[PDB]
Protein backbone atom coordinates (compact mmCIF):
# COMPACT_ATOMS: atom_id res chain seq x y z
CA UNK A 1 0.00 0.00 0.00
CA UNK A 2 0.72 3.65 -0.03
CA UNK A 3 2.50 5.65 2.62
CA UNK A 4 2.55 9.25 3.71
CA UNK A 5 4.90 11.58 5.49
CA UNK A 6 3.33 14.63 7.08
CA UNK A 7 4.28 17.49 9.30
CA UNK A 8 1.84 19.54 11.35
CA UNK A 9 2.59 22.93 12.91
CA UNK A 10 0.38 24.98 15.17
CA UNK A 11 1.25 28.41 16.57
CA UNK A 12 -0.93 30.23 19.17
CA UNK A 13 -0.14 33.93 19.87
CA UNK A 14 0.11 34.92 23.61
CA UNK A 15 -1.17 38.49 23.83
CA UNK A 16 -0.12 39.53 27.31
CA UNK A 17 3.61 38.76 27.02
CA UNK A 18 6.21 36.81 25.11
CA UNK A 19 6.27 34.90 21.86
CA UNK A 20 3.72 32.42 20.48
CA UNK A 21 3.36 28.85 21.76
CA UNK A 22 4.45 26.61 18.93
CA UNK A 23 3.99 22.84 18.53
CA UNK A 24 5.27 20.67 15.60
CA UNK A 25 4.58 16.98 15.03
CA UNK A 26 5.91 14.65 12.39
CA UNK A 27 4.11 11.54 11.23
CA UNK A 28 4.79 8.57 9.05
CA UNK A 29 1.42 7.18 8.09
CA UNK A 30 -0.42 6.99 11.44
CA UNK A 31 2.84 6.92 13.53
CA UNK A 32 4.15 9.99 15.16
CA UNK A 33 7.95 10.01 14.99
CA UNK A 34 9.13 13.48 16.10
CA UNK A 35 8.04 16.60 17.80
CA UNK A 36 8.98 20.03 19.09
CA UNK A 37 7.20 22.06 21.64
CA UNK A 38 8.29 25.70 22.29
CA UNK A 39 7.37 25.43 25.98
CA UNK A 40 9.46 22.28 26.71
CA UNK A 41 12.93 22.54 28.40
CA UNK A 42 14.99 20.66 25.76
CA UNK A 43 14.38 23.19 22.96
CA UNK A 44 15.08 20.44 20.52
CA UNK A 45 13.33 18.30 18.06
CA UNK A 46 12.66 15.17 20.16
CA UNK A 47 12.13 11.47 18.99
CA UNK A 48 8.70 9.90 19.52
CA UNK A 49 9.27 6.56 17.84
CA UNK A 50 12.12 4.19 18.85
CA UNK A 51 13.31 3.72 15.24
CA UNK A 52 14.14 7.44 14.69
CA UNK A 53 16.59 7.18 17.66
CA UNK A 54 19.11 5.52 15.29
CA UNK A 55 19.62 8.89 13.53
CA UNK A 56 22.87 10.53 14.60
CA UNK A 57 23.32 13.85 16.41
CA UNK A 58 23.60 15.82 13.05
CA UNK A 59 20.07 14.80 12.21
CA UNK A 60 18.87 16.22 15.57
CA UNK A 61 20.97 19.43 15.15
CA UNK A 62 19.61 19.96 11.57
CA UNK A 63 15.97 19.22 12.54
CA UNK A 64 16.23 21.45 15.62
CA UNK A 65 17.71 24.36 13.64
CA UNK A 66 14.91 23.99 10.97
CA UNK A 67 12.01 23.67 13.30
CA UNK A 68 13.18 26.76 15.21
CA UNK A 69 13.26 28.76 11.88
CA UNK A 70 9.74 27.39 11.28
CA UNK A 71 8.40 28.81 14.61
CA UNK A 72 9.87 32.22 13.74
CA UNK A 73 8.15 32.19 10.34
CA UNK A 74 4.79 31.53 12.12
CA UNK A 75 5.61 34.17 14.74
CA UNK A 76 6.04 36.74 11.91
CA UNK A 77 2.84 35.46 10.24
CA UNK A 78 0.68 35.95 13.30
CA UNK A 79 1.74 39.62 13.30
CA UNK A 80 1.18 40.13 9.54
CA UNK A 81 -2.25 38.41 9.76
CA UNK A 82 -3.24 40.61 12.68
CA UNK A 83 -2.61 43.71 10.50
CA UNK A 84 -4.12 42.23 7.25
CA UNK A 85 -7.37 41.41 9.14
CA UNK A 86 -7.10 44.61 11.15
CA UNK A 87 -7.50 42.76 14.48
CA UNK A 88 -6.58 44.14 17.95
CA UNK A 89 -3.75 42.76 20.16
CA UNK A 90 -6.18 41.63 22.93
CA UNK A 91 -7.14 38.46 21.03
CA UNK A 92 -5.32 35.22 20.92
CA UNK A 93 -5.03 33.82 17.36
CA UNK A 94 -3.86 30.60 15.71
CA UNK A 95 -2.00 29.59 12.52
CA UNK A 96 -1.76 25.96 11.38
CA UNK A 97 0.32 24.52 8.56
CA UNK A 98 0.51 20.97 7.19
CA UNK A 99 2.77 19.65 4.60
CA UNK A 100 4.08 16.42 3.18
CA UNK A 101 4.14 13.70 0.45
CA UNK A 102 2.25 10.51 -0.32
CA UNK A 103 3.84 7.56 -2.15
CA UNK A 104 2.01 4.66 -3.81
CA UNK A 105 2.73 1.01 -3.22
CA UNK A 106 5.93 1.13 -5.30
CA UNK A 107 6.93 4.02 -2.93
CA UNK A 108 7.30 6.50 -5.91
CA UNK A 109 5.93 10.09 -5.70
CA UNK A 110 2.15 10.12 -5.88
CA UNK A 111 1.01 13.44 -4.38
CA UNK A 112 2.15 16.58 -2.48
CA UNK A 113 0.52 18.87 0.07
CA UNK A 114 1.12 22.23 1.70
CA UNK A 115 -1.75 23.93 3.41
CA UNK A 116 -2.11 26.93 5.71
CA UNK A 117 -4.98 28.06 7.89
CA UNK A 118 -5.65 31.11 10.12
CA UNK A 119 -8.03 30.98 12.97
CA UNK A 120 -9.17 27.53 11.91
CA UNK A 121 -10.10 28.52 8.31
CA UNK A 122 -8.31 28.00 5.02
CA UNK A 123 -5.94 30.72 4.05
CA UNK A 124 -3.64 29.37 1.34
CA UNK A 125 -2.85 25.96 -0.13
CA UNK A 126 -0.57 24.69 -2.83
CA UNK A 127 -2.69 23.16 -5.64
CA UNK A 128 -2.14 19.46 -6.49
CA UNK A 129 -0.02 20.27 -9.58
CA UNK A 130 2.41 21.99 -7.12
CA UNK A 131 2.92 25.10 -9.33
CA UNK A 132 0.06 27.39 -8.16
CA UNK A 133 -1.92 28.49 -5.17
CA UNK A 134 -5.48 28.56 -3.90
CA UNK A 135 -6.06 31.73 -1.92
CA UNK A 136 -9.32 31.86 0.15
CA UNK A 137 -9.65 35.63 0.47
CA UNK A 138 -7.94 38.92 -0.55
CA UNK A 139 -5.35 38.93 2.24
CA UNK A 140 -4.37 35.41 1.07
CA UNK A 141 -4.38 36.74 -2.55
CA UNK A 142 -1.69 39.22 -1.38
CA UNK A 143 0.42 36.40 0.03
CA UNK A 144 -0.10 34.44 -3.22
CA UNK A 145 1.26 37.38 -5.29
CA UNK A 146 4.36 37.54 -3.05
CA UNK A 147 5.08 33.80 -3.30
CA UNK A 148 4.58 33.73 -7.08
CA UNK A 149 7.11 36.63 -7.22
CA UNK A 150 9.70 34.91 -4.97
CA UNK A 151 9.28 31.47 -6.75
CA UNK A 152 8.18 29.70 -3.51
CA UNK A 153 5.95 27.00 -5.19
CA UNK A 154 9.01 25.71 -7.13
CA UNK A 155 11.11 25.29 -3.94
CA UNK A 156 8.31 23.39 -2.36
CA UNK A 157 8.04 21.18 -5.42
CA UNK A 158 11.73 20.30 -5.15
CA UNK A 159 11.19 19.47 -1.48
CA UNK A 160 7.87 17.52 -1.89
CA UNK A 161 8.91 15.51 -4.95
CA UNK A 162 12.55 14.98 -3.89
CA UNK A 163 13.67 15.35 -0.23
CA UNK A 164 10.34 14.34 1.36
CA UNK A 165 10.08 11.22 -0.79
CA UNK A 166 13.70 10.12 -0.19
CA UNK A 167 13.38 10.61 3.58
CA UNK A 168 10.05 8.77 3.70
CA UNK A 169 11.65 5.74 1.94
CA UNK A 170 14.53 5.79 4.33
CA UNK A 171 12.28 5.92 7.41
CA UNK A 172 10.08 2.99 6.05
CA UNK A 173 13.31 1.06 5.74
CA UNK A 174 14.56 1.95 9.29
CA UNK A 175 11.18 1.64 11.01
CA UNK A 176 10.57 -1.46 8.86
CA UNK A 177 9.47 -3.93 11.55
CA UNK A 178 6.61 -1.50 12.56
CA UNK A 179 5.94 0.84 9.61
CA UNK A 180 5.81 -1.91 6.90
CA UNK A 181 3.75 -4.24 9.14
CA UNK A 182 0.05 -4.06 8.97
CA UNK A 183 -2.00 -5.23 12.03
CA UNK A 184 -5.38 -6.57 11.00
CA UNK A 185 -8.19 -5.86 13.51
CA UNK A 186 -9.18 -8.31 16.23
CA UNK A 187 -12.98 -8.34 15.90
CA UNK A 188 -15.84 -9.45 18.15
CA UNK A 189 -19.55 -8.72 18.71
CA UNK A 190 -21.47 -7.86 21.87
CA UNK A 191 -25.16 -8.01 22.72
CA UNK A 192 -27.06 -5.71 25.29
CA UNK A 193 -30.77 -5.84 26.03
CA UNK A 194 -32.19 -2.29 25.71
CA UNK A 195 -35.68 -3.34 26.89
CA UNK A 196 -37.63 -6.63 26.66
CA UNK A 197 -38.17 -6.16 22.87
CA UNK A 198 -35.23 -4.14 21.44
CA UNK A 199 -31.58 -5.44 21.47
CA UNK A 200 -28.23 -3.82 20.47
CA UNK A 201 -25.45 -5.57 18.56
CA UNK A 202 -22.06 -3.88 18.67
CA UNK A 203 -19.25 -4.91 16.34
CA UNK A 204 -15.71 -4.19 17.57
CA UNK A 205 -12.51 -3.63 15.73
CA UNK A 206 -9.56 -3.46 18.14
CA UNK A 207 -5.85 -3.26 17.88
CA UNK A 208 -5.45 -2.34 14.17
CA UNK A 209 -2.97 -0.44 12.12
CA UNK A 210 -3.24 1.68 10.02
CA UNK A 211 -6.25 3.66 11.10
CA UNK A 212 -8.31 3.54 7.90
CA UNK A 213 -11.09 0.96 8.39
CA UNK A 214 -14.72 0.39 7.31
CA UNK A 215 -17.48 -1.18 9.41
CA UNK A 216 -20.83 -1.89 7.72
CA UNK A 217 -23.94 -3.51 9.02
CA UNK A 218 -26.11 -5.64 6.80
CA UNK A 219 -29.50 -7.15 7.18
CA UNK A 220 -30.39 -10.24 5.08
CA UNK A 221 -27.54 -9.23 2.70
CA UNK A 222 -28.36 -5.47 2.29
CA UNK A 223 -26.65 -2.40 3.72
CA UNK A 224 -28.31 -0.84 6.73
CA UNK A 225 -27.63 2.69 7.96
CA UNK A 226 -30.85 3.25 9.85
CA UNK A 227 -30.80 2.40 13.57
CA UNK A 228 -26.95 2.25 13.55
CA UNK A 229 -24.25 4.32 15.15
CA UNK A 230 -20.51 4.51 14.25
CA UNK A 231 -17.85 6.04 16.54
CA UNK A 232 -14.93 7.96 15.16
CA UNK A 233 -11.85 5.79 14.99
CA UNK A 234 -9.83 6.33 18.19
CA UNK A 235 -6.17 5.71 19.16
CA UNK A 236 -5.60 2.95 21.83
CA UNK A 237 -2.42 4.63 23.01
CA UNK A 238 0.02 1.81 22.05
CA UNK A 239 0.29 2.73 18.31
CA UNK A 240 -2.96 0.89 17.30
CA UNK A 241 -6.55 1.89 16.81
CA UNK A 242 -10.11 1.05 17.78
CA UNK A 243 -13.60 1.56 16.37
CA UNK A 244 -16.99 0.08 16.74
CA UNK A 245 -20.37 0.19 15.06
CA UNK A 246 -23.66 -0.89 16.49
CA UNK A 247 -27.23 -1.54 15.39
CA UNK A 248 -30.50 -1.76 17.24
CA UNK A 249 -32.60 -4.81 16.28
CA UNK A 250 -35.75 -6.48 17.38
CA UNK A 251 -35.25 -9.26 19.96
CA UNK A 252 -35.05 -12.68 18.38
CA UNK A 253 -33.89 -11.26 15.02
CA UNK A 254 -30.15 -11.04 15.73
CA UNK A 255 -29.10 -13.55 13.04
CA UNK A 256 -30.46 -11.52 10.19
CA UNK A 257 -27.61 -9.08 10.92
CA UNK A 258 -24.01 -9.26 9.82
CA UNK A 259 -21.12 -6.83 10.39
CA UNK A 260 -18.59 -6.44 7.65
CA UNK A 261 -15.04 -5.29 8.31
CA UNK A 262 -12.64 -4.02 5.70
CA UNK A 263 -9.01 -3.24 6.37
CA UNK A 264 -5.75 -3.23 4.41
CA UNK A 265 -4.42 -6.06 6.61
CA UNK A 266 -7.30 -8.48 5.87
CA UNK A 267 -6.66 -10.37 2.57
CA UNK A 268 -10.45 -10.60 2.20
CA UNK A 269 -13.21 -8.71 4.14
CA UNK A 270 -14.46 -10.28 7.35
CA UNK A 271 -17.99 -11.05 8.27
CA UNK A 272 -19.35 -11.30 11.84
CA UNK A 273 -22.67 -12.76 12.91
CA UNK A 274 -24.06 -12.92 16.44
CA UNK A 275 -25.20 -16.57 16.41
CA UNK A 276 -22.61 -18.92 17.91
CA UNK B 1 12.96 15.66 7.44
CA UNK B 2 11.59 19.21 7.50
CA UNK B 3 11.67 21.68 4.54
CA UNK B 4 14.86 23.73 4.51
CA UNK B 5 13.19 27.19 4.42
CA UNK B 6 9.74 28.42 5.12
CA UNK B 7 8.86 31.87 3.73
CA UNK B 8 6.85 34.37 5.63
CA UNK B 9 3.40 35.14 4.34
CA UNK C 1 -13.75 33.57 15.84
CA UNK C 2 -15.10 30.10 14.51
CA UNK C 3 -15.56 27.83 17.52
CA UNK C 4 -15.96 24.04 17.49
CA UNK C 5 -17.10 22.09 20.55
CA UNK C 6 -14.93 19.00 21.38
CA UNK C 7 -16.23 15.45 20.98
CA UNK C 8 -15.19 13.09 23.75
CA UNK C 9 -14.72 9.35 24.10
CA UNK C 10 -13.61 7.85 27.31
CA UNK C 11 -12.43 4.17 27.11
CA UNK C 12 -9.74 1.71 28.17
CA UNK C 13 -6.82 0.68 26.00
CA UNK C 14 -7.61 -3.03 26.62
CA UNK C 15 -10.76 -5.07 27.51
CA UNK C 16 -11.49 -4.14 31.07
CA UNK C 17 -11.08 -6.72 33.77
CA UNK C 18 -10.84 -6.12 37.44
CA UNK C 19 -7.54 -6.28 39.23
CA UNK C 20 -5.81 -6.10 35.84
CA UNK C 21 -3.57 -3.18 35.05
CA UNK C 22 -4.75 -1.13 32.03
CA UNK C 23 -4.91 2.45 30.62
CA UNK C 24 -7.84 4.86 30.90
CA UNK C 25 -8.05 7.15 27.83
CA UNK C 26 -9.97 10.33 27.11
CA UNK C 27 -9.80 11.18 23.42
CA UNK C 28 -10.95 14.77 22.66
CA UNK C 29 -11.41 15.88 19.09
CA UNK C 30 -13.04 18.35 16.70
CA UNK C 31 -12.41 21.44 18.83
CA UNK C 32 -11.08 24.90 18.00
CA UNK C 33 -9.35 26.85 19.36
CA UNK C 34 -6.67 24.56 20.91
CA UNK C 35 -6.85 25.70 24.56
CA UNK C 36 -8.64 23.02 26.43
CA UNK C 37 -8.70 21.44 29.91
CA UNK C 38 -9.05 17.76 30.36
CA UNK C 39 -9.07 15.85 33.61
CA UNK C 40 -9.65 12.17 34.41
CA UNK C 41 -11.67 11.57 37.52
CA UNK C 42 -11.80 8.63 39.95
CA UNK C 43 -14.94 8.61 42.08
CA UNK C 44 -15.16 12.39 41.39
CA UNK C 45 -11.59 13.26 42.50
CA UNK C 46 -9.01 14.40 39.96
CA UNK C 47 -6.11 12.03 39.03
CA UNK C 48 -2.64 13.74 38.84
CA UNK C 49 -0.45 11.22 36.97
CA UNK C 50 -2.07 12.17 33.55
CA UNK C 51 -0.14 12.35 30.35
CA UNK C 52 -1.28 13.48 26.93
CA UNK C 53 -0.27 13.36 23.34
CA UNK C 54 1.24 16.14 21.27
CA UNK C 55 -1.28 18.55 19.73
CA UNK C 56 -2.19 17.88 16.04
CA UNK C 57 -5.22 18.30 13.95
CA UNK C 58 -7.45 16.96 11.17
CA UNK C 59 -7.84 17.99 7.58
CA UNK C 60 -10.72 20.42 8.62
CA UNK C 61 -8.20 22.02 10.99
CA UNK C 62 -9.95 20.82 14.13
CA UNK C 63 -7.62 19.69 16.95
CA UNK C 64 -7.41 16.39 18.81
CA UNK C 65 -5.73 15.07 21.89
CA UNK C 66 -5.28 11.84 23.76
CA UNK C 67 -5.18 12.04 27.57
CA UNK C 68 -4.24 8.75 29.35
CA UNK C 69 -3.24 7.37 32.83
CA UNK C 70 -2.44 3.80 34.00
CA UNK C 71 -5.14 2.36 36.21
CA UNK C 72 -6.46 -0.98 37.44
CA UNK C 73 -10.23 -1.17 37.44
CA UNK C 74 -12.03 -2.74 40.36
CA UNK C 75 -15.61 -3.63 41.08
CA UNK C 76 -16.66 -0.30 42.77
CA UNK C 77 -14.40 2.41 41.20
CA UNK C 78 -16.10 4.86 38.84
CA UNK C 79 -14.07 6.77 36.27
CA UNK C 80 -14.89 9.79 34.10
CA UNK C 81 -13.35 12.39 31.84
CA UNK C 82 -13.91 16.12 32.52
CA UNK C 83 -13.58 18.62 29.70
CA UNK C 84 -13.78 22.47 29.69
CA UNK C 85 -13.31 24.65 26.64
CA UNK C 86 -14.31 28.22 25.78
CA UNK C 87 -17.08 26.67 23.77
CA UNK C 88 -18.85 24.98 26.76
CA UNK C 89 -21.16 26.61 29.36
CA UNK C 90 -19.46 24.56 32.01
CA UNK C 91 -17.53 21.29 32.19
CA UNK C 92 -18.93 18.34 30.17
CA UNK C 93 -18.40 15.10 32.16
CA UNK C 94 -18.48 11.70 30.34
CA UNK C 95 -18.54 8.44 32.40
CA UNK C 96 -16.46 5.42 31.53
CA UNK C 97 -18.90 2.83 30.22
CA UNK C 98 -16.94 -0.44 29.73
CA UNK C 99 -18.89 -1.81 26.78
CA UNK C 100 -18.17 1.36 24.67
Amino acid sequence: GSHSMRYFFTSVSRPGRGEPRFIAVGYVDDTQFVRFDSDAASQRMEPRAPWIEQEGPEYWDGETRKVKAHSQTHRVDLGTLRGYYNQSEAGSHTVQRMYGCDVGSDWRFLRGYHQYAYDGKDYIALKEDLRSWTAADMAAQTTKHKWEAAHVAEQLRAYLEGTCVEWLRRYLENGKETLQRTDAPKTHMTHHAVSDHEATLRCWALSFYPAEITLTWQRDGEDQTQDTELVETRPAGDGTFQKWAAVVVPSGQEQRYTCHVQHEGLPKPLTLRWEP
Amino acid sequence: ILAKFLHTL
Amino acid sequence: MIQRTPKIQVYSRHPAENGKSNFLNCYVSGFHPSDIEVDLLKNGERIEKVEHSDLSFSKDWSFYLLYYTEFTPTEKDEYACRVNHVTLSQPKIVKWDRDM
